[PDB]
DNA sequence: GGATCCGCGGCAGATCTGGCCTG
DNA sequence: GGCCAGATCTGCCGCGGATCC
């Protein structure tokens, strides 16, 4: 009953090969900048709020750029909105 | 530390190593003395 | 710290053997177009410094490679070093084998004065802040880190801003959190600074000498970006942060680009140059080399006197201009030659 | 010869 | 044209009363920070040149400026004033106010400062904006051509930066435009390069010379047309007037990759001779000459060479920290100037 | 004395040279 | 070989100083 968020399946891959832990895995369809123009709504941020059902925590496995620690600071904002204890790898 | 000087000097000349790698290395001579000794005595 | 040799092959114009400065004060004179200004590039390109001409007009006419070699002692001991410029692109053998030019970084090097700080110092705002910038980006690599992040963060910031619009909260945040660090270092740098710069002018001159630096958002980056949402609004561009500060000398209290002569000019110049020679040789231990072009041109008898006195209790320093100085050893350049009588 | 220096050295330390 | 007598008042540091050149040569001698420079441009400003911000001039802790300068032609003497303050410049001549466009049609003078070595050593943008306000200084309709230019140019990119539209009447104007700038440049330039390489064949030994590249050189309509896709594609226009290079060689070779200092400063100082002598023959005399700072990094020669130069003209004025020899001197100490 | 215009310092965005890591 | 760091170049906007009615 853990769940992740991950940039793409190949992080997804690199992630889930080592086996640290098993547990829901989730996908989004990239990162958030507006240079190119990927808004909230161009991401599937939709799906993700279908099944907050049944969770009691959720890690954001997100990349070293500036945009993964943008797109981690608004989902935090999100969820915690919402209400659920967040964490992030060191 | 004055000890030290003569073996950094020694260890500058060869190629390979830079000033600051000699000094590296003496470092991680001067507590492994188990393997220093047999260093010294590897080939004499 | 001590050099002891330097050879060459096809660069610039020069065309000689060997030299061999000795330990303490020298000279160079020569009349003009014959090579000081070469050969004291040529010494600071090969101890490993950044030279400001470009890498393809540093060879002959007609040839297309160079060679330079030197040999310099430390405290710790002899090596050598060795650059093939060329076509390709420069290349680095410390002792015999390829070295990445980030490496020579960590060896003490040699620091070089010429009219371009002079240049600097009575420029506009842009040119005094990226000479801080450079200045301070000499001592620490986390400087870069986080300049490179923060000039990142503002282009993304910027580029949301101008049209449409999506969620700002977290680029604000992400944004205050390199410039609080940013203007911590700058702040610590520059307290250590002062005093040392202030000291080395007070033996060159007679008035005094300081720096300021004003800062847009002193108390913090997200309370003054709450308060000029409006400007931004009718603007489009971010308005508040380190990338906008200025830096300013001063003489007697009043700003040096506006009521300044030439020759005071050049003494804080030198006397800029001095301080930074000076932190660099406490920090890496061992004081590097230095490197004067022009030394006495545009100043009177007692500003030449009080800095030849200086410079004579240096370690070791070359001086190069039309005119020898009286009592110090001087050499002798003539189209491209150097003999030492 | 500077190998010799080196193996005198090492005795030292 | 003589500058027979020069006042002032609460101008930077000067504590003067009066001052009187000799005819012919003269020179300067001063330590640091002694006032040659302040004396040098408050005579330049009193004949009605160029400059420091115009708040900057006045002495500290005061508000109110005088400069007053009487020259005596060949026609006849006239008299100049100048007032500086918070409300800004009052030049009245001979007793009637009047405005600055009157005075540039008066010879003036020629200041040559370490400032012009920027012209020489410095970008793209700097030497276009010199060779732009050197011909601007011997013409009228280039001020108006260059400002009808400039705001066409500025319209057309406007209009096609923001989506697309019909784009025939900017094409035109921008075209009727560059059509006169270019040819007009090309003449200036046909005639003024011989003067410079004369007179710096007198100063020096090497030849110098000056090349021009035009991207449109035989049309700007046709040179916009071959060029559609891209301007399109990058949203500005690519050809003109406005983006032409200029470069000064020394022996067939560019001058800001090359040249030493001694060089620069010597061709700074020829191209400044060149302008003097060009205007002498234009106006009908010569105007009166100012060397700052004359000979500092140059060697025996080159300084025997400049001297022996500026001894053949009808008045100059020479300051620097070593007083040439054979000439009158006069010494500046701590604003003041006396004389023998 | 009010008002239109002309020129220049200051800043953001796009290009380009030379060094680097991964393989 | 391929991606990034950092300096140089070009055009647009707001501000100061001269001119007019
Ligand atoms: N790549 C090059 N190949 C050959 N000659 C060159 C090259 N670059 C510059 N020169 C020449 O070298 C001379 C300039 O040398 P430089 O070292 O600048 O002289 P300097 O002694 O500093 N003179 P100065 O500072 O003017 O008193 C000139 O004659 C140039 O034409
Ligand atoms: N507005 C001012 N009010 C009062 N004093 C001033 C003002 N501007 C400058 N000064 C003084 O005048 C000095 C500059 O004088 P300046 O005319 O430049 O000397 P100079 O003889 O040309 N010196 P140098 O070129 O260095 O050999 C400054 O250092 C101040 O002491
Ligand atoms: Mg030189
Ligand atoms: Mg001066």
């Amino acid at each position: 009953s853990l769940l992740a968020v991950v940039e793409s399946v190949a992080d997804l891959y690199a992630l889930e090969r080592s086996g640290e832990f098993r547990g829901l895995y989730h996908v989004l369809g990239g990162a958030l900048n507006p240079l190119e123009g990927i808004g909230p709504k161009e991401l599937n941020l939709e799906g993700l709020f279908r099944r907050l059902e049944g969770v009691e925590e959720v890690v954001l496995a997100t990349s070293m750029t500036v945009e993964g620690e943008a797109t981690a600071l608004y989902l935090a904002e999100e969820l915690k909105k919402r209400g659920v204890r967040v964490t992030r790898p060191a | 530390p004055e000890s030290l000087l003569k073996l950094t000097r020694a260890l500058s000349r060869l190629p390979g190593i830079g000033p600051k790698t000699a000094q590296r290395l003496a470092l991680h001579l001067a507590f492994h003395k188990e393997e220093a000794e047999a260093l010294a005595e590897a080939l004499e | 710290m001590r050099l002891l040799l330097f050879r060459q092959r096809n660069f610039r114009n020069l065309a000689l053997e060997a030299y061999r400065p000795p330990p303490g004060l020298s000279a160079l004179v020569g009349a003009n177009a014959q090579g000081k200004t070469s050969l004291l590039l040529g010494i600071h390109l090969a101890l490993g410094g950044e030279v400001p001409l470009g890498l393809a007009d540093l060879v002959r006419f007609g040839e297309e490679e160079a060679w330079l070699h030197a040999e310099v002692e430390t405290e710790l001991g002899a090596y050598r070093l060795e650059h093939r410029l060329g076509p390709g692109g420069r290349e680095v053998l410390l002792n015999g084998k390829r070295v990445s030019l980030r490496t020579l970084w960590e060896l003490p090097g040699s620091v070089l004065v010429s009219p371009l700080d002079l240049e600097a110092v009575l420029g506009p705002k842009e040119e005094r802040r990226a000479y801080l910038d450079r200045l301070i980006a000499r001592f620490s690599r986390r400087y870069a880190a986080l300049l490179s992040a923060y000039e990142k963060a503002l282009r993304q910031r910027n580029a949301l801003l101008k049209a449409g619009g999506e969620g700002l909260s977290a680029w604000d945040r992400e944004l205050a959190r390199y410039g609080d660090e940013i203007v911590a270092l700058r702040r610590r740098f520059l307290r250590r600074f002062a005093p040392i710069l202030r000291e080395v002018h007070a033996a060159l001159a007679a008035k005094e000498a300081g720096l300021r630096l004003e800062e847009t958002a002193g108390e913090g980056v997200l309370r003054a970006l709450e308060a000029s949402r409006a400007e931004e609004r009718e603007r489009g561009q971010t308005l508040v942060g380190p990338h906008r500060d200025d830096l300013v000398f001063l003489l007697e209290g009043r700003p040096a680009h506006r009521f300044a002569s030439r020759g005071e000019a050049k003494t804080l110049a030198l006397a800029l140059r001095l301080a930074e020679h000076r932190l660099l040789g406490e920090h890496h231990g061992e004081p590097p080399l230095l490197l004067v072009d022009e030394w006495g041109e545009e100043l009177d008898e007692a500003r030449r006197r009080a800095v030849l006195a200086y410079a004579q209790a240096l370690p070791q320093a070359i001086l190069a201009g039309l005119e020898a100085p009286p009592g110090v050893p001087v050499c002798s350049v003539v189209r491209g030659v150097v003999l030492c009588p | 010869e500077e190998a010799e220096a080196l193996a005198e050295a090492l005795e030292g330390i």
